[PDB]
């Protein structure tokens, strides 16, 4: 339950990341603001979906796909991974 | 007359290779480089294939040089890219293909030798 | 040109584009190209279909009988969409000339067998058959040749070992020769001879 | 470990196994089939011999170029014992006669050259020492040869503490004195057999050698099924398709195999006992010119 | 650098230059060129561990991975960490971060200190040469902060001065006067300088006010001496500064980041914590040294009956303090990945094998793995690539350099803390050549670079 | 010039010897060890170094067509003497 | 598309009935095997490593390389019908000199380098 890092891979050109990539240029510094100790990792994909990975305790990862997500959804989304919830 | 069969072509069964030499090899699809040692260019030109390196030890009389793997000196030639990779595909064999380097072209003066007012002015000649 | 250089031979170099011409008018369902080569050797390149056609002519018109098969091979490049090229080499008596036949085929494409024209035949194609896995149809009796009993590969394909997978030895325990995977005390050494700057100019492929 | 012995191969003939073999006894039954197993990973192996070197002939093609070295000896010697076992790390005993000769009894056989060659090989710093005794070797045997055989395992203990002894039943195999002996005849219900294949014993000693837990163990190699004499004989009559040594030898095969549960066996060192139903064939097909024996659990 | 190793009858004989027009055109350095010969000595053969008396003496795998294993299972949390050295590659590395995750320890550390205030490593730009090693030729102003890229990255140096040759560029240099082979103009040694120019009172502000293609490049070595933070955010606030004043020209990425070893910038793509601090922080029971071999950490720094496991290929600073010793491959030995101070990733391919019982150091990680009963996930090389691929998917794009600029956010994101400056000068490493051969435990070993030393300490 | 191993085997001209803990050693018991006894190296030590009255000189091994290639040799630094790249002989001009 | 010449089959089905008659053929000829060169295998293990043989084919889904399999196969029945062979041929498709090679991680990663 324990969350140790999470991970953002987004691609450079492809429309499907287009709003993921808005979300960084939006919000991300805030993000980073509230966690200063959360290891966001942005990283970048290419020809593949957008995908967000989150780590928790003793390596146990779930991975959710951002496919044409908007920056609401995705910041609903970390919302989501963040707080635990279901 | 034709079967006008539609599937990918694979001849692994039936060239007589082992299948611990199919499956577990990768060979690597490219221009050899340039000898550094020479200006030629000669050698520069054809796609090689060849097999990944596997052990070898010393001989225990004579100290020579051992092998076991029966690929170790096997290296095909190609005119394309896509020739090597259509032979690797028929023959089951995994595959890193990199691309062809190529010297850019430079732009060469022998005025500039001899520079009124830059720095590519020789000190010697 | 001075003492050792090889002559040339013009008279020959004419009449054998002579005949190219000739027999590619003759036959033009099958024959693809004609080549005379500068020491006065003629060759055809025809497509699989016309192996029997053409050889039946070559053998039987009364201005080629070209009645001696001298020998049948095949050529394994592996760049080609067709892997192999086989070779016929034909000899005529009563012209006193020689005459060479090329055609293609890949791993899962069977060739005419031509041991109806040609007795001699037989056994090439078996070799063949032996040496590069390539299958001729129709053939009297197709098996190996050249190799041991229960040979896996064709050992003249390009990317077939040297040394081959399997080695022989005896056994005291089983009592007999058994069959191991191939160890090497020494590694053959690989040597990379080829230069750099070409040596041939009139041979220059253009750069693409 | 000696870089020179650290293993390099894919454990084949040209290969390098990293053991070092001196093998006593290697011109016997046992020997040849020991070699061959320890020559086939591309090991190192010394032959002491006392025999004609023609004798041995067959053993050189057992291994790769310079794997198999032959050097004389003689067993009253420690001389020859030394340079025999100087540079090995693993030395296997396979010395033995099945009768008595006029320059060697049991005890010189059984005893002294087993002790020799132990304490021989514990000066010279030789790291494995596997011997091999009887399946019914005991002090107060009947007969003198399990007798000094029970001896020597005793006293090959006190020299080398680190030996691991292998004890096995009567061995059937191509060269025996077993199935061969049966054969050549051309009393029972009482006595009770349980023989052993021969290439299960030679697996059981290159494991020996390869496990590093079996140091000071001892073990007993025997097969899977108990046979009665008189049925394992009407057997081996019946395989061969024929109508049904002095002293000791009698009194040998007329004694009945002892069992030794605690001990571990061929199944403790990964090796499966091939039943003699599928190898009488092979050993008596050349006695000639299917209704196996019942067999007691 | 791309290059060629020649090979005979299982030895390597030769190192030569491989041209790659983006990199290294047809050269290569002296180090890269001669240190092959340290390969050759002092190397790791056989597992080790201590006997009775206290020696390192030699074992199987087997013994030596059962007691790493059992260890591994006794402890976990913040008591198991691990250290990665200079010439790791990126298969072992994601694969000991793995295996200590299964045991829920985060803390897994490289020798090389990059600051992690700020996006730290969450934003890729942040510690890359984004120019591009080619981008230097389009640059018209260069300016270099508390570096030596003569010795730390020769063929960065070399393009250098090819600039200044042929396109006029104009280079100046805050620290140490070294010796550029080019004629530069030095600003001086005191990091204060960087204020004044990141306020306009400098005219070098001017100087880069003016240009068209300006290029920042701070070195790693400068951030090694605990002002990192401080540095980063000066050359953050000059090259803002530059962005704001000048505009944005096009995607010209003014900002860089030299770096020095080869293991580092895949180990930050990989969330590995740049510095040992964490250690300092918690003292671990179970250390892991994956070639480990700056000595930044002693047995001092560690509570006592500390379990100390040295993986790696050479005898140097790392292994006589280690409970067990296992013996991987060099990079001349192995298939693997490694990303240059450009973040373009490559790999090596196998010249040799491993001597002795020496193995693929992921392979080490693997079966440790498995004998502890937390095996992972992958068995082959492309697994590990696989994984590779879901942990950071610019390690499997073989020959790629572009990437996306996050310059703003780290800038946002470095105003935050307001770390002061020493006053303390610049004073580079690598302050002449003869400081130059010996960098590394190839090169330490390599009886060639102590030739190299002796003649340039006294030359005949 | 041979020497001898700790052990007591011969070392060859190459330095080739095996160590005590070497297994090969078992090859050469009741056998012996193939040694060549003339050192090359020792054996052209010896030769007197020749004098010429001339910058360059020129080596082809002696025998003409049965030596070597011709070289030319440069004699011009007094510090040391001129050595021939195959032969080994060694030239000098006439100090003092 | 694709049209290319046939060898003897023009489908899959065609392709499986030269199969099944080869697969009779040597399901026939195994206990003559056995008898005629004294071999020390029964015939159930004759006609397992018969039908092991044919599974390891078992993924073909071309009728040309289906029917050169079955040429091959048949030349190979050939051979042993006739005694061309010898009783090392028939015995080299069981392999019993040769030592097991484990599958598992471990025990590659301890014997050498080799994946
Ligand atoms: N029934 C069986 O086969 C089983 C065997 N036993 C034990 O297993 C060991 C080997 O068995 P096996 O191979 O069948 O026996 P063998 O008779 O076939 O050979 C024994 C070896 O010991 C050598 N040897 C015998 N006497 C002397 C001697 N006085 N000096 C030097 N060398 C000698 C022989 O060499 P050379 O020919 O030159 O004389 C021979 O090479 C023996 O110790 C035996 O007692 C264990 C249970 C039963
Ligand atoms: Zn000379």
């Amino acid at each position: 339950l324990g969350l140790r890092e999470i991970r953002i891979h987004l691609c450079q050109r492809s429309p499907g990341s287009q709003g993921v990539r808005d979300f960084i240029e939006k919000r991300y510094v805030e993000l980073k603001k509230a966690n200063p100790d959360l290891p966001i990792l942005i990283r970048e994909c290419s020809d593949v979906q957008p995908k967000l990975w989150a780590r928790y305790a003793f390596g146990q990862e779930k991975n959710v796909s951002l496919n044409n997500f908007s920056a609401d959804q995705v910041t609903r989304t970390l919302e989501n991974v963040l707080s635990g919830k279901a | 007359q034709l079967i006008a069969v539609d599937e990918k072509l694979d001849i692994t069964t039936l060239t007589g290779v082992p299948e611990e030499h199919i499956k577990t090899r990768k060979v690597r699809i490219f221009v050899p480089a340039r000898n550094n040692m020479q200006s030629g260019v000669n050698n520069t030109k054809k796609w090689k294939m060849e097999f990944d390196t596997r052990e070898r030890w010393e001989n225990p009389l004579m100290g020579w040089s051992s092998t076991a793997d029966p690929l170790s000196n096997l290296v095909l030639t190609f005119s394309t890219k896509e020739d090597a990779v259509a032979f690797a595909e028929k023959n089951g064999w995994s595959f890193d293909v990199e691309e062809r380097k190529v010297p850019k072209p430079k732009s060469k003066s022998y005025g500039a030798n001899f520079s009124w007012n830059k720095r590519t002015r020789v000190s010697t000649k | 040109t001075r003492p050792t250089i090889r002559p040339r031979n013009d008279v020959v170099h004419k009449q054998l584009s002579a005949f190219g011409q000739y027999v590619a008018e003759i036959l033009p369902k099958y024959v693809q190209q004609v080549q005379v080569s500068c020491f006065n050797e003629l060759e055809i390149f025809i497509h699989p279909d016309g192996v029997i056609p053409v050889l039946t002519f070559l053998r039987d018109h009364t201005n080629a009988q070209f009645k001696s098969l001298a020998d049948l091979t095949a050529v394994d490049v592996p760049t080609r969409q067709n892997r192999f090229e086989i070779v016929y080499n034909l000899l005529s008596l009563r012209f006193n000339s020689r005459i060479r036949v090329k055609t293609y085929t890949d791993e899962l494409t069977p060739i005419e067998s031509s041991v109806t024209v040609y007795k001699a035949a037989n056994w090439y194609e078996r070799e063949i058959w032996d040496m590069f896995g390539v299958f001729f149809a129709n053939h009297p009796d197709l098996r190996r040749i050249l190799t041991d009993y229960g040979f896996e590969g064709h050992p003249f394909r390009k990317d077939f070992p040297l040394s081959g997978y399997v080695e022989l030895r005896y056994d005291d325990e089983v009592k007999r020769v058994v069959a191991e995977p191939v160890e090497l005390a020494q590694e053959f050494r690989k040597f990379d001879l080829n230069s750099p700057w070409e040596a041939f100019p009139a041979y220059r492929q253009p750069p693409e | 470990l000696h870089h020179a012995l650290i293993p390099h191969g894919k454990g084949g003939r040209s290969s390098v196994s990293g053991i070092v073999a001196t093998v006593f006894g290697a011109t016997g039954f046992l020997g040849r089939y020991v070699v061959n197993h320890l020559g086939r990973m591309g090991s190192q192996v010394i032959v002491p011999y006392r025999c004609e070197p023609y004798d041995t002939m067959h053993l050189r093609p057992m291994g790769d170029l310079g794997q198999i070295i032959f050097m004389e000896w003689n067993g009253k010697d420690k001389d020859s014992i030394r340079k025999v076992v100087e540079h090995s790390n693993v030395v296997i005993n396979l010395v033995g006669r099945e009768w008595e000769t006029k320059n060697f009894d049991f005890e010189d056989v059984f005893v002294k050259i087993p002790h020799a060659i132990a304490q021989v090989s514990k000066e010279a710093g030789v790291e494995k020492l596997i011997h091999i005794s009887h399946l019914n070797a005991d002090i107060k045997s009947p007969s003198r040869y399990l007798r000094s055989k029970a001896v020597g395992e005793k006293e090959v203990r006190a020299a080398f503490p680190e030996a691991t002894i292998i004890k096995p039943s009567d061995i059937f195999g191509r060269e025996d004195r077993f199935l061969n002996y049966f054969a050549s005849m051309r009393l029972g219900k009482e006595t009770v057999k349980q023989p052993v294949y021969i290439v299960d014993v030679s697996k059981g000693i290159i494991n020996a050698i390869k496990d590093p837990d079996a140091k000071g163990k001892t073990f007993a190699f025997v097969g899977p099924n108990r046979y009665l004499l008189f049925d394992l004989v009407q057997y081996i009559f019946a395989v061969a398709y024929r109508p049904f040594t002095t002293r000791d030898k009698v009194e040998r095969v007329h004694m009945s195999d002892m069992t030794l549960p605690h001990l571990p066996g061929l199944e403790d060192l990964g090796i499966q006992a091939t039943p003699l139903e599928l190898k009488a064939i092979e050993v008596l097909r050349r006695h000639r010119t299917v209704k196996p024996a019942k067999t007691v659990n | 650098s791309n290059i060629v190793v020649s090979t005979r009858t299982g030895e390597v004989m030769r190192i030569l230059p491989r041209m790659h027009e983006d990199i290294n055109e047809e050269w290569i350095s002296d180090k890269t060129r001669f240190a092959y010969d340290g390969l050759k000595r002092q190397r790791l053969t056989q597992p080790m561990i201590r006997n009775e008396k206290g020696l390192l003496t030699y074992t199987t795998w087997e013994d030596a991975l059962s007691r790493v294993a059992g260890m591994l299972q006794s402890f976990q949390g913040n008591d198991v960490a691990a250290i990665a050295g200079g010439l790791v590659d990126a298969e072992a590395l994601v694969a000991l971060k793995d295996l200590l995750n299964r045991v829920d320890s985060d803390s897994l550390c490289t020798e090389e200190v990059f600051p992690t205030a700020g996006a730290g490593t969450d934003l890729r730009s942040n510690y890359l040469l984004n120019t591009t090693i080619a981008g230097v030729e389009e640059a018209d102003v260069i300016l270099l902060v508390g570096t030596n890229p003569r010795f730390e990255a020769p063929l960065f140096n070399a393009r250098i001065r090819k600039s200044w040759l042929h396109n006029d560029l104009k280079v100046a240099l805050i620290g140490s006067p070294v010796d550029l082979t080019y004629r530069y103009d030095h600003l001086g040694d005191s990091p204060k300088i960087l204020q004044d120019i990141a306020s306009g009172n400098h005219p070098f502000s001017q100087i880069l006010k003016e240009a068209k293609k300006p290029m920042v490049v701070l070195g790693s070595s400068a951030l090694q001496r605990s002002d990192g933070t401080a540095i980063l955010a000066a050359v953050s606030n000059i090259a803002q500064n530059i962005r704001l004043s000048s505009g944005v020209t096009g995607d010209w990425k003014v900002m860089n980041i030299l770096h020095r070893i080869a293991s580092q910038v895949a180990a930050l793509d990989l969330g590995y914590k740049p510095g040992v601090e964490a250690i300092r922080k918690n003292p671990p029971k179970v250390l892991f040294l994956l070639g480990a071999d700056g000595g930044c950490i002693t047995r001092q720094d560690l509570p006592k009956d500390c379990f100390i496991i040295y993986q790696g290929h050479h005898g140097d600073v790392g292994a006589p303090m280690a409970d067990v010793i296992l013996p991987g491959a060099a990079y001349t030995e192995k298939s693997a990945t490694y990303v240059n101070t450009e973040g373009r990733a490559q790999q090596t391919k196998v010249a040799v094998t491993p001597p002795g019982l020496a193995r693929e150091d992921w392979k080490i990680i693997r079966a440790l793995s498995e004998i502890a009963g937390m095996t992972l996930p992958y068995d082959t090389l492309d697994q590990v690539r696989s994984r590779l691929e879901e942990v950071s998917p610019n390690l499997v794009r073989y020959d790629d350099v572009e990437g996306a600029n996050y310059f703003q956010q780290a800038n946002e994101l470095s105003k935050l803390v307001n770390q002061q400056l020493l006053a303390d000068p610049l004073v580079p490493p690598q302050l002449t050549i003869k400081d130059f051969y010996m960098t590394d435990s190839i090169s330490r070993a390599s009886q060639t670079m102590a030739k190299c030393v002796k003649a340039v300490t006294e030359g005949i | 010039g041979v020497r001898t191993s700790p052990t007591g085997e011969k070392v060859t001209h190459t330095g080739q010897a095996y160590d005590d803990g070497d297994y090969r050693r078992v090859r050469f018991s009741d056998r012996q060890k193939e040694v060549n006894e003339n050192f090359a190296i020792d054996l052209i030590a010896e030769q007197p170094v020749s004098e010429v009255g001339s910058r360059v000189i020129s080596c082809d091994g002696g025998g003409g067509a049965l030596g070597h290639p011709r070289v030319y040799i440069n004699l011009d630094k007094e510090t040391k003497t001129g050595t021939c790249g195959y032969c080994g002989l060694q030239f000098r001009q006439p100090h003092h | 598309g694709t049209s290319v010449k046939p060898i003897f089959s023009r489908d899959m089905n065609e392709a499986k009935r030269r199969v099944r008659e080869l697969y009779r053929a040597w399901y026939r000829e195994v206990p003559n095997t056995v008898h005629l060169f004294q071999l020390d295998i029964s015939v159930k293990q004759g006609r397992d490593k018969v039908r092991e043989m044919f599974m390891k084919n078992a993924h073909v889904t071309d009728p040309r390389v289906v029917d050169l399999l079955v040429i091959k196969g048949k030349m190979e029945l050939e051979e042993t019908i006739n005694v061309w062979k010898q009783r090392t041929h028939i015995m080299r498709f069981f392999h019993e000199t040769e030592a097991p090679r484990p599958t598992d991680f471990l025990s590659k990663f301890y014997v050498g380098h080799d994946p």
